[PDB]
């Protein structure tokens, strides 16, 4: 149902050839969404604190479960317009890099 | 004439995950059986207050037992697969970690396979009988699925 | 200032995206376009890079867009799509090696001294050229051929070239056909413009002078090239009869991996089924004369790339799916009856009134007694033949030796064991059907074994594995081989219901 | 020709308090198995009404038995083990107070160590048999961590 | 010269890392910093010293990741990603600003230190493997001082690996050893080539470590007798601090 203005692959206005600014419809909208909120971060949303993904506090830093991170992501993914459910969540971990994979569920 | 003799069969286990390509048995121990099953039942029966009797069907798991010689490669190959941890890798949906599947030729030529299935119990340590000597290792399996193939 | 991205990638994507590792049931089309060369096949994952390639007013785009737009019962899609080039008349020799959007106009500049080197059957080089105006690339094509016709070698006397706006390209064209061969080599001059132009630089593509060929040929090279497809079909105008023969007997001649689907006036079945009787593996399908084609003989190759066999339940049915698009072509009872005798394909009307609904109703496909006739076996058996070979090679990769005893047998059952649990999770196997008396005495003549029938019954498969040895005929030596025998109970879909109701 | 004979084993065990260097056994008993473990049962099955099968994962100790001569010093430092009380001297976060070590070695040379774990069991005076002799002292211990080590 | 003993921490600026590196390329143990030469030093070459110092090896979880660490007294460096590719490739060390806005945040960038192929190249590893070393080392002379005699028999070198025991017992608590890791071919090769024994690589794979107990004689150089020698080898899978994250997303 929802709608937003469509970005290119770094986050910035992407305008079409005829100078004309898109407002996406669902689905490619929930695409978009769901990944600015994921890469939001917590603690920089002004009127609202404690909203992101603690990075810095969860993944990045020293830790002993790993669960506090997979519970910051999938609450992330959520709190979308539209999103109404998490399908999977896999938190690889392999080498360097931290791999997450994920699939989501709209109504539409 | 029939001719009943175990000797000069071979077993080939094949793992999902910790075994990909298998490794074969051929060290069976002496003084326990070398292969051993429990009884099959996937049948039942239930009696009406009439007098009469009405059979229907039942789930039932496959047992299988094997001993080996302590100290050889079979012996410690299956220590490798007793001590893998279930917990560890991931599976394919509705598919169970580390699937193993095991083949068994029998001397006259006769072969059954049997897959769904995992080493449930075993040995960690070598006893020592009053004789002086080491006690053959056995180890014990489960399936679901089975099948037959009793021709060569 | 540093980039997140940097520190953190997250490329999302749109849903439905299934990454698939193994061989690909997609269309590959032959035509006679002039823009694609000949021993090069390429493909496309979208039809905006069809119309990038190609256009619009090429009737390639057309087909594309009609195949692409298909949705199956389960959500699916083609997601690939194949071309080739086939060769009808004789061509001169020419190059081609630019994709990348290389031209923006850099010839300025470079007027003095141009060495471009050619290599052919004499070595010649080429005088200066002026590219300091660089008007548009054009004149740049248009002079370049004149200073190639100041040449006197007669391949080179009327030699041409064109420029494409559409793929960014480069393309010279001798003048004798049929004969001669060219290549193009660069210089250690920096004032060159081979080395800036696309030929002569890491992939070019290089096309060599040769007469016509029969269309058989032209899909045997082109298997020879790659063979990662599924029905395959001719675009453009309709083949003669004789050609079709000749293509049908080629692809008979592989035992059952392809699906040659063609396209036929209602007219025409009497004289083909004649002629085509037989050699598995062709589908005939009906074109209506009045209206447009619509494509119709698309529709077996895209139910057949839409499935994948990965998932539980994949075997499908082909009796009654509906394409919208598509336009109808008979309507009567006894016409039908007439075309199914002939065996063919079509699209049959019902109602028409206050609702209309049709679909593409036959799912046969000719063949011999022996052989299967219903399609969804035929690309079953292609799907299961592919897994055993890939699961065979991978044995012989993997492990050092195969010893010629029983446990060599022991290994290759083991092998197969997988590919045969997914089997039989598809659905490619089946179960439970019963067996006659006559498919009873079959089965044990196929196989030295009684009670073979009784696992095929129940399980739905048996297998047994041999091996020999032999002499080869390359070589005297003698070898081991292995021999192995799979019979399995044929998949099934609904096709007619019986019905009956008593009210006591 | 594979040596399977229990000559030349030896054990040394070492506590946390009460043994800080530990000791070594050397005297065997002979009527009794010297040394002895029960079956190590990590894994488990449950069935479903559909008739498949379904495993997992549960946790599994590790119980060991051994045997000795009566009225050798071993059977005196193993009555002291067996003697020492949790309750007494200090404690320390999840150590299992008074965690025993133990070492074994094969006259091969396969070696093997166990960790987490302390004495459950034993004798706490002689007994004599009908002949007139001293039965042989046997004492169980349990484990925790099962260290797979088995190097030759 | 000294193995794994200490690490040698300097300053430097940017226009001297293109020679620096050069000269000390290889040998393992030195850390390269970046200096501002426009503002006041600020000691940045300390942070290493300041994270090492920082830590504690008795609780369990100690092992930390050196990048991401903010320090407000500090001041910073680069702000382009070219710039940062060269130092990269230099193999340096900064403190370098990802926002430049509203709010303000940066960190020490990079934990890597420069050194020859073989030695370990991150920062958390080196430390580990100083703290092993002492603990075993410890522990060995614990062995020696507190036993009248170590037989040159089975069963003075299974007492030797008892005792060795708990300094691994704490290592594996620590977070000095990882479990779960995979093995590409080459490292199994590598590993069955260190050690005599095939089918080690499994016990790294499960455990995360591997040891082994060997005495032999030998006679030393400052006088002509003979004397018997305990050889001993070890092998475990190194741990790991996440520096990138890689993730992807499905609408369905």
């Amino acid at each position: 149902s929802t709608s937003t203005i469509r970005t290119g692959t770094n986050n910035d206005i992407l305008l079409d050839d005829n100078g004309n600014m898109v407002i996406l419809r669902d689905v490619e909208a929930c695409a978009q969404d769901v990944r600015a909120a994921m890469l939001m971060r917590t603690g920089e949303n002004i009127f609202d604190v404690n909203s992101g993904v603690g990075y810095f506090e969860y993944i990045f830093s020293p830790q002993k479960s790993y669960d506090d991170a997979r519970k910051s992501i999938a609450d992330a993914i959520l709190s979308s317009p539209d999103v109404t459910g998490i399908e999977q969540l896999d938190i690889d971990i392999t080498g360097e890099v931290f791999g997450v994979d994920a699939k989501v569920i709209t109504i539409h | 004439m029939i001719n009943v003799s175990g000797f000069g069969t071979g077993i080939v286990i094949v793992s999902a995950s910790s075994f990909p390509m298998g490794f074969s048995l051929s060290k069976f121990a002496d003084d326990e059986s070398p292969i051993s099953s429990k009884e099959l039942e996937p049948f039942g029966y239930e009696m009406l207050y009439d007098g009469g009797l009405f059979a229907f069907d039942k789930a039932a798991p496959l047992e299988v037992s094997v001993s080996v010689i302590a100290g050889s490669e079979d012996d410690i190959n299956l220590r490798i697969l007793l001590n893998s941890k279930k917990g560890s890798f991931r599976f394919l949906p509705g598919i169970i970690p580390d699937m193993t599947t095991l083949v068994a030729t029998l001397p006259d030529g006769g072969r059954t396979v049997l897959s769904n299935g995992t080493i449930l119990k075993g040995p960690a340590i070598d006893t020592i009988q009053n004789t002086g000597r080491r006690k053959g290792n056995t180890y014990t399996f489960v399936f679901g699925s089975y099948l037959g193939a009793q021709t060569a | 200032m540093i980039s997140q991205s940097r520190y953190i990638r997250i490329i999302s994507g749109v849903g439905a995206a299934a990454p698939v590792a193994g061989r690909k049931l997609i269309l590959r089309v032959m035509t006679t376009n002039n823009v694609i060369p000949p021993g090069i096949v390429i493909e496309f994952d979208n039809a905006n890079a069809v119309l990038s390639y190609f256009g619009a007013q090429s009737e390639e785009y057309q087909r594309a867009a009609a195949y692409f737009k298909f949705i199956s019962k389960s959500v699916n899609s083609p997601s690939s799509i194949s071309f080739a080039r086939w060769v009808n008349t004789a061509i001169a020799p020419m190059v081609v090696g630019d994709n990348l959007p290389k031209t923006i106009a850099d010839f300025a500049g470079f007027s003095a001294g141009v060495l471009t080197i050619m290599v052919g059957a004499a070595e010649q080089n080429i005088t200066a050229i002026d590219t300091s105006a660089a008007t548009s690339m054009d004149n740049v094509a248009s002079i370049i051929q004149t200073e190639i016709r100041k040449n006197a070698d007669p391949q080179l006397a009327q030699a041409t070239v064109t420029w494409n706006q559409n793929t960014n390209q480069f393309t010279l064209v001798g003048a004798t056909i049929g004969t001669g061969v060219l290549a193009v080599a660069k210089s250690a001059d920096p004032q060159d413009m081979s080395t800036a132009l696309g030929w002569s630089t890491s992939n070019v593509v290089n096309v060599a002078g040769q007469s016509a060929d029969l269309p058989d040929a032209a899909v045997a090279k082109s298997t020879n090239v790659s063979n990662n497809f599924g029905s395959f079909l001719f675009a453009g105008a309709p083949l003669d009869n004789d050609q079709i023969k000749a293509v049908s007997a080629w692809n008979a001649a592989q035992n059952n991996q392809f699906i040659y689907t063609v396209a036929t006036s209602l007219a025409n079945l009497g004289t083909l089924f004649t002629l085509v009787n037989g050699n598995a593996g062709t589908a005939l399908n009906v074109l209506s004369a009045t209206a447009a084609n619509d494509f119709v003989e698309q529709c077996p190759s895209e139910i057949l790339a839409a499935t994948n066999y990965d998932e539980p339940g994949a075997s499908q049915n082909y009796m009654y799916y509906q394409f919208p698009g598509r336009n109808i072509t008979v309507s009567d009872d006894t016409v039908a009856n007439t075309v199914d005798k002939s065996r063919g394909n079509y699209i049959g009307v019902t109602q028409a009134n206050g609702q209309q609904l049709a679909f593409y109703q036959r799912g046969i496909l000719c063949g011999g007694p022996t052989d299967a006739v219903d399609m969804n076996v035929y690309a079953n058996e292609i799907w299961l033949k592919s897994a055993i070979a890939q699961a065979l090679l991978d044995l012989f990769l993997n492990v050092n030796a195969v010893p010629a005893s029983s446990t060599g047998e022991a290994m290759t059952l083991a092998v197969l064991q997988p590919v045969l649990d997914k089997a039989t999770a598809n659905g490619t196997f089946t179960y439970g059907k019963e067996i006659s008396a006559v498919q009873q005495q079959y089965i044990t003549q196929v196989t030295g074994d009684r009670r073979a029938w009784r696992q095929v019954q129940t399980l739905g498969y048996w297998i047994n594995i041999t091996f020999s040895s032999y002499t080869n005929s390359n070589t005297g030596l003698t070898e081991w081989k292995a021999n192995y025998t799979l019979i399995y109970s044929k998949g099934d879909a609904i096709r007619f219901v019986e019905g009956s109701d008593v009210m006591i």
